[PDB]
Order: structure tokens, then sequence, then C-alpha cells
RNA sequence: GCUAAACCUAGCCCCAAACCCACUCCACCUUACUACCAGCAACCUUAGCCAAACCAUUUACAUAAAGUAUAGGCGAUA
RNA sequence: ACCCCUAUACCUUCUGCAUAAUGAAUUAACUAGAAAUAACUUUGCAAGGAGAGCCAAAGCUAAGACCCCCGAAACCAGACGA
RNA sequence: CCGAGCCUGGUGAUAGCUGGUUGUCCAAGAUAGAAUCUUAGUUCAACUUUAAAUUUGCCCACAGAACCAAAUCCCCUU
RNA sequence: UUAAUUUAUUAAUGCAAACAGUAACCUGCAUUAAAAAUUUCGGUUGGGGCGACCUCGGAGCAGAACCCAACCUCCGAGCAGUACAUGCUAAGACUUCACCAGUCAAAGCGAACCUCAAUUGAUCCA
């Protein structure tokens, strides 16, 4: 009787549980849903990662 | 005192929410100054006869500056809050 | 369309027509955000009503 | 890995851990507090909607306060709300022109102000806004009781605030004798104000101060063991005696 | 989804009509869609690819198949060229006879 | 053109063509011919008139402002009385 | 036949959950690891690389509304 | 097994390299195509589709399938050095 | 290794430049021009690949294509 | 640096703001200096430099549908003149080998009873 989303049986971390995304993605919403409890050189990391992240794919490839 | 009107828009967060600024809204122009304004004058209650300038008793405006490093120190006068002008109203009425 | 929901039983004419059984009936969908305003009534099947 | 709680809350969390949690809850509350200021340095958009130029539609529009910059000067003697805004400027106004920083100071001057309620004339070092506050507020006292704290702006100003509101509360002679209704008088300008003596003697602190303030308060000397050994023992005969 | 209201006198206005009691013995059998309707559809695979499609068939397939290029052939002067997939009781014939497979459906009486 | 925001994660619009163009639901691109509002005195009438219509991009230029913008820009969207929603939907196409 | 080869288990990674650490004695801000004698004190926008195919304004740092309104050498982009 | 006849290493870079152009002693292990719009495909349902919001003049939901690595001189912030 | 030190960080800086890009087999597959701080690049065109829909496509024969050679264009039959 | 954009720093001034009186020191806004600070140093080219050129049109090369280069050979243009229906619109075409720009134009509605080879320049901003 649609109580329960099968979304909501998956365990795993918080910040991707129900959502697929991309790699560049992945990270904004780590950055976003868990950042500000993160290990401050993790933090600066996945920041570094995001920058990175977007100059190679709104920039970088081909087409 | 300036008055900085901000260059460059902060776009906008929430009831409950601060909004996070960037180095562009740092970005200020100024508007005005409380400086270069029409100098205002203020009202004082006179406790003594001083020259022509006030009457005892008397409810006048005043030169800013002569309220505030004369008149007010010296006891000669007192601001024109509402509490004591009634007082003073009701010292005149015995006059 | 109108005609054909009636047909079909879903929008029953002997209540009144209000946007929100013309939705449960689901002849119209519509969405406020992307700003609809409601239904407008066309002339498109004029004839065969 | 991950924390537990956020870092914007760590602070929070302290408080609550140790020695303070042992300040009192009427003080906490203050720091807690933390509301938004009297505007200074930026014309507010008094109106939450306005109706802007360009398209003829309603929108909302906040107000986001100019930083500020408040150096420890300010905290010797009373300036207003206002201290160095720290900025940039276009060069002529123009936003093609070059972008060049800026601080806008404050006039500052250095006055007199006698206060009713301390018997006592206090060199400030006071701009015209603070003048002007202190005008529009009457006595100077008036405007230090009347002043939110977040509004006062100085940790000088706190600490006349809260000699003041002591002054009240324990209705100590000022004036001393031959001038016991003179005091009176003094005390009846200012009923409104007036907190219970207890809370009056922590507003218009810092953190760390109240800190040492509350460990001055409960540090005492370790009490003798040996003495209470004895009360037990006094009370065990006493109570073999009633049976 | 409502079962609809019995009409006095069908084909009911806006061109329905229900699928007729009993069920024509046939080889093959068409379903309705959910909101009964006789399901054959246009598709466009490409920009320029423009087909129908019958797609709730039932039984065997390849009889329904053969009536319906003997019923389109004499409209193209052609054989009209069929994809039946048996596994989804599916039929892609090329070129639009949407409406025209729609009038046949019914006159069959599915 | 921004294939992934900093934030969102989703593809941005360049702006520029939503000022300058107007997508048809069937995926013309329609824009007011350059150099319209300029000169137009040397301009002989005729060029006046052509450079007053309205033209229909090419294929490639459409491809291109279809990538430029997001899927919203592609919807079908109902106005009351738009001039231009007869063109929206194409009529008797053949190939 | 020499050189060599081979070999799991040290431990580690990513989550989850839960808020951590910190005086046997002695020493340790003087030249630290030093037993023992008369004067200071903290707070003050980030930038630039880079992108704009140069470069000067400028360039981000739960879901949906929405990449919408807006901003912008009205462009990059935001 | 040689002796006879045939036979201008390789990669890269080139209009064109046996070139006397680059690279590479050899073995071992390590070492470089990753992103959606829009298309196509096959399922599902279908004047509707979709587990709200979004799209819909055959659509919509679904998956599948495209978009590298190494290398400056540099710039700036904060330390450390006579 | 001072035309402006060294270290760490921003920094996987940036390179229209160079070098390098690793299993098998098959198939189709070559350089008209444009603009461009542009000719070491680019974006359109042209050629090229795939998947579609289609009706014509190439070879072409008489007629025909100003005045102030070779040929070509057009072009029914085939 | 006598290239451009800046002066936030120091410079004095000047005007405010503060002041006092009688019949200076500090902040805000202007000023020109000194000192600096960002910054860039176009292309074609029988190497580069120097010299010349860089957009548009007509003639030859290019003899007969178009198209066709060179720092090949030769002329020129960056306007005039006449109108003031150089009014509205509109089938159907051409197109400088893309795009942008250009060109021609039947009918209709309004009215009467264009010349010229080139004679020009996008967007945003004003
Ligand atoms: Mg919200
Ligand atoms: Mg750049
Ligand atoms: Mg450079
Ligand atoms: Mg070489
Ligand atoms: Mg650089
Ligand atoms: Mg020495
Ligand atoms: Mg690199
Ligand atoms: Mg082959
Ligand atoms: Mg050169
Ligand atoms: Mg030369
Ligand atoms: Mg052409
Ligand atoms: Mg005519």
């Amino acid at each position: 009787n649609f109580e329960k989303h099968p979304k909501e049986l998956i365990r795993g971390p918080i910040w991707l549980r129900g959502w697929k995304g991309n790699e560049l993605q992945r990270c904004i919403r780590k950055r976003k849903m868990v950042g500000s409890r993160m290990f401050a050189d993790d933090l600066h990391n996945l920041n570094k990662r995001i920058r990175y992240l977007y100059k190679h794919f709104n920039r970088h490839g081909k087409f | 005192t300036v008055i900085v009107e901000r260059w460059w828009k902060v776009p906008l967060a929430g009831e409950g929410r601060k909004p996070r600024l960037h180095r562009r809204h740092r970005v200020y122009k100024l508007v005005e100054d409380t400086k270069h304004r029409p100098k205002e004058n203020l009202e004082l209650i006179l406790t003594q006869s001083v020259e022509n300038v006030g009457v005892r008793g008397d409810l006048v405006s005043v030169k800013k500056s002569l309220g505030r490093n004369r008149l007010l120190p010296q006891g000669l006068a007192v601001y024109a809050s509402p509490e004591n002008k009634k007082l003073f109203e009701e010292e005149k009425l015995l006059r | 369309r109108l005609q054909y929901l009636i047909d079909l039983g879903r929008v029953d004419p002997s209540q009144p027509i209000d946007l929100t059984q013309l939705v449960n009936g689901r002849g119209v969908t519509i969405q406020p955000l992307k700003r609809d305003y409601g239904v407008q009534l066309v002339e498109e099947g004029a004839d065969t009503f | 890995p991950l924390h537990k709680y956020p870092v914007w809350l760590w602070k929070r969390l302290q408080l609550r851990e140790g020695i303070c949690s042992r300040l009192p809850g009427h003080y906490l509350r203050s720091l807690e507090e933390e509301r938004t200021p009297t505007p200074v340095h930026y014309r507010p958009h008094g109106a939450k909607f306005k109706i802007n130029p360009k398209n003829g539609q309603r929108e909302r529009v906040e107000d986001v306060p100019i930083p500020i910059y408040f150096p420890p000067e300010s905290q010797r003697g009373l300036w207003g709300g206002e201290g160095w805004i720290l900025g940039q400027i276009y060069a002529n106004n123009d936003k093609l022109s070059k972008r060049l920083k800026k601080v806008w100071k404050p006039q500052l001057f250095e006055r007199e102000f006698y206060s009713e309620i301390l018997d006592k004339k206090f060199t400030v070092t006071v701009t015209m806004r603070t003048l002007d506050l202190i005008d529009e507020a009457y006595g100077l006292d008036f405007y230090i009781l009347k002043a939110s704290g977040e509004d006062l702006c100085s940790k000088f100003g706190m600490d006349l605030k809260r000699g003041m509101l002591l002054r009240l509360a324990r209705q100590d002679p000022q004036l001393h004798p031959e001038d016991p209704e003179r005091r009176a008088a003094i005390y009846d300008k200012y009923k409104e104000f007036a907190i219970p003596e207890e809370e009056a003697e922590w507003v218009g602190l810092t953190l760390e101060e109240a800190i040492e303030k509350q460990r001055l308060l409960e540090e005492k000397d370790p009490v003798p063991l040996f003495k209470i050994y004895v009360a037990e023992l006094i009370q065990q005969l006493q109570q073999q005696a009633l049976s | 989804i409502p079962d609809p209201p019995k009409h006095e006198h069908y084909p009911t206005p806006s061109g329905w009509q229900p699928p007729r009691d009993p069920p024509p013995n046939l080889p093959y059998f068409v379903r309705r869609s959910r909101m009964h309707n006789i399901p054959v559809y246009k598709d466009i695979t490409h920009g320029n690819r423009q087909m129908t499609v019958i797609r709730k068939v039932e039984g065997d397939i390849w009889a329904l198949q053969k009536d319906v290029e003997d019923f389109l052939s004499p409209l193209l002067g052609k054989t009209p060229v069929t994809q039946v997939n048996e596994v989804t009781g599916t039929l892609r014939i090329k070129g639009y006879f949407d409406q025209e497979l729609k009038a046949w459906l019914l006159e069959k009486g599915f | 053109l921004t294939y992934f925001s900093a934030r969102k994660g989703k593809r941005k619009t360049v702006k520029a063509v939503i000022d300058r163009f107007l997508r048809l639901h069937c995926g013309l691109w329609v824009r007011r011919k350059a150099g319209y509002k300029k000169k137009l005195w040397k301009k002989t009438p005729a060029r006046k008139k052509r450079l007053r219509e309205f033209v229909f991009c090419n294929k490639t230029q459409s491809k291109l402002l279809d990538k430029m913008t997001t899927s919203f820009w592609k919807r079908r969207n109902w106005y009351v009385d738009d001039p231009y929603q007869k063109y929206h939907d194409r009529t008797n196409l053949k190939v």
C-alpha cells in the first residue's frame, strides 16, 4: 500500500541515499549535506576536487 | 558617520538564513555622509536667564555646540524631555 | 476533449464541472509553478458536442 | 571520517559541557541572543516589498548589513554603532574603471560626560553620532540604560551600564550624607530599568571574564575530610542514643 | 479508473464505441488500454521515418499481421512492410494508417 | 557554457540567446535582422523593409541555440494572445 | 646451477555509529626539559593563478520552484 | 646449422624518413578517454506518461551507448634564512 | 641554478607547444572555400562516417548560353 | 616611459566637520604633484627586421556557364545629383563559394497620368 518507497530500504552514506548523481555532482552534494561536519584536512581536499572537476567538465574535454 | 550604499546586490537569502557574501559585495559606493548636512538645532529648557539667548524657564532652540559644551555642563539648561516639561509648566503657572 | 471525458465516465456532468473535478478526472493537467492560471475553454469540438 | 556535530556548533556545545554551564541561566541567555543591531552605515529597505523598476512586479527586499570593523580603541571609550568601514571603491564610480580598497573612519573626539547615577565626569572618545544619540535619550545615563547591548558597541559602555544597574539595585550612597532626598530623587528618575542585584553583577561581561568570576565564586579551600568523618561519627552516636 | 457508463446509442459522440460482447472468435485478440481506446498509435522514429503501431495483440499475431496486410494493400499498392514482434504482441507497420486501423478494429469488434 | 554548474550541478543557459531569439515549439529559431535600427537614412526603402522582417535561423544555428539553452526554453507555453502562438506548431510538412 | 623466483597478513581505504584527547615522581617559555629574587603584551577586507581563447570591469568556492526572476566589458559567466 | 635466392628495424613527426630526424641498454611491476542536453536502442505505459513538482498536436518513463596522460618559465598568500 | 631567495599553500596553476596514449578481426574513409590579434589554432562551409526517408542520380542529343583555343554549362535518349 | 588605466599609499593645499572668539589636533569630500601599482606591446610577409600593405569596386592573368592566387599587372571609391509615395506591404527567385551582411521582384493596397560601378561598419552601449 505504498507506505515506504524502495529508496528508503538502502543503507549508505547520507549524502547519496536514493540519489544517483555524477562525480562532480556527488562531491557538491557531499559538501552541502555533510561538509559542515567534515574534517578540515578532508574538507579542503573535497573543495579542491570540486574546483578541479568543474574545470575539467565545463572546459577541458571534447564536443 | 558615513552611509554607504552597497554596489552589486546581495542575492537575497531566506527568513532564518544569513546571506553569504562575495568580494564584489565588499565593493561599496558612499551615498551620503552624516557630515556635510544641514546643521539642526536642539531644544533645551533654560534654568537661568542667559544674555539675550534665552529667558529663564522657557524652551528654546539652541545651536548644538552651545548646548553641549556650555549650557548643559554648566547647569544652565536641560533637555526637552517630556518628564521635566510638566514641572517647568507648573513652575510657570505658579509664577 | 470535454465530451470525450463525459463519455468515458470520469467528469460527471450531473455535478458541476469545477477545475478540481477536471483535475481529478485527469482531462486537464495543470501546474501553478510554470505560471498556469487554470483552464481555458476552447472551440475545437464546437459542433459534435 | 565525519564529526558528530558541525564545527559552527562546537562553541555552543562547550557552554553546555563544563564551567560555562555553571554560569547562571539569565546570563547565558544574553550570550545566545545576538540580535540584529541598529543600522548606521547603510539606509535600510524599510518595507519588505517594493515593486522594482525594469518590470512592474513586487519582489521581496531584504537588507544585508555592512560588516563593520571596531578597532580596540573603540572598546576603551563610547563610539556609536559606527566603527571603521573596510571596503572597496570603484575609481570614479564606473565599474569599468579600477577597483581599489578603502577604509572609512569615524570622526572621533574627546569629551567629558557627567553621569547622575555615578556622580562622576567621564572623558570619552565619543563620535558625533554618540552625542546625537545621547541628546535623543536626553541623559547620558538614560542612553547607557536604554541602549541595547549590541547597539551600545563598547566594552566600556557595557561596564558603565552594569555599574549603573548595580547602583540602582543596591541603593548605595552616591551623594553620601546631607543629600538623601537628592539621592531618592535621582533613583526615581530611573525607576524604569533597575534589575535584581544578582543579575546586574553579570550584565555587560565578556565570556572569559564571566568564567573567571564564576571560578572565583566557587573556588574556596577544600574542606578537611577529618571534620566530615567526625561529623559522621557524631551522627552515628546520636542515632545510637536515639535507639 | 472508472468503467464507462452504458449510453443509449453507440457509437457515442466523440466517436467512441465499447468492445462488443461476446468477443469475436478469431486467431488474434486486441485488448484495449486503461482508457478503453483501441490501441493503434502513430510513431516517428527518426525525423523522417513515420509508422503506426498496434501493440495489445494476443494469440496468433501472424494471422493479425496477414489480415492487416490484406486490408492495407489496396490503399498503398504494395505489401505494407510490417515488423511483428511475437514476444511483446506488437506490430510496427510502416507509414501512418492509424485512424483507418482503429476503424477496422472497431468494425471487427474488439 | 557551464555544462555543470557549481551549486546545483545542472547545465546553464547562455542568456544572450534568450535575450535575442524566439524558439518556436517546432524548434525554429526566430531572429530580428541585424543592422535594422541603424543608418536607415542611407539605406534604400527595400533594404529597410528587408531589415525590418524577422528571420528563421539556419539548421546549424538552430542546433547551436538548442545546445546553448536548457529544456525549459523548449517547453510548450500556452500564452493567452501571444502573436507568435500560431507558429509554434507546424502544418502540412512532408520530408 | 647460480642469481633469483614465488608465497598472506601486517596493516590500510571508504562508510556507519558515537561528540574526543590530555598529572607514577622529577623537569620543561633562561641556550625547553634548567630547584631558588623587584615589568611589554591578541584582534585590522585576502590575493593570484586562472576563465574570458590577449587583457584592464568581471570568473561559482534532502527534492522541487530553477538553472526561473535577476546580475554581467549584458560575456565569460554568475 | 651456414653457404643459394628474397628481404631499406620500430614508434613518433612528417608532402616525404633505412635515413645520418625524436625516442628507446634490457627484464620486472606500475603508467593515460571521466562528465548531459540532443540523438539512436530496446523495454514499460500510452491522449497520456512519470513514486507529487516535469514534459505532453504521440507522447512520456526506462535503461544502454561519446567526451585522456605527462611536462614550463610564471603569479600571489603565509612562514624561514645575514 | 639572484633581472630579484628559499619553503609550504593556492596548485592536478596554465600551455593554440612537444612527447605519450596499452586485446583481436572486419568495413567505409583524403587536403573546393570562410572569416578570425588570424594563418603552429578556430568556427562555419566542403569532403568524410553512421542511422533513416525517399525519388531520381550520374553518363548525357538536338536545340540554346553579347557585344566589345583546349574545352565548359544546359541536356532528352541511353 | 612622453603607451594605457589607477591612485588605495605619502603631498601639500581647498571646502566641509570640529572648534573658539569679536563688532591648532583628528575624520569626510575635492586638487595637483611625487612615488608607485596593474598592464600590454596587431598581422601579411619567399627567415625576421626595414620598407610597403591590411575595407570596397572595375579590367587583365581567368580567350566561350559560374569559381580561381601572388608583397602579380593596371585603373579607381570611401561620393555626389534628383527626389521627397527613397508610401505600405507581398508571390517567386539570386547571393561574392559558410554565417552575417547583400540583391532582384510579379500581384495587392495606397498614389501618378530614382540616376550612379565602389561610394560603406555588426553587437552591447550612449
Ligand atoms: Mg527556501
Ligand atoms: Mg585569459
Ligand atoms: Mg601574454
Ligand atoms: Mg626535432
Ligand atoms: Mg599570464
Ligand atoms: Mg655575520
Ligand atoms: Mg597540463
Ligand atoms: Mg576499406
Ligand atoms: Mg609577424
Ligand atoms: Mg624578407
Ligand atoms: Mg551562398
Ligand atoms: Mg507593382
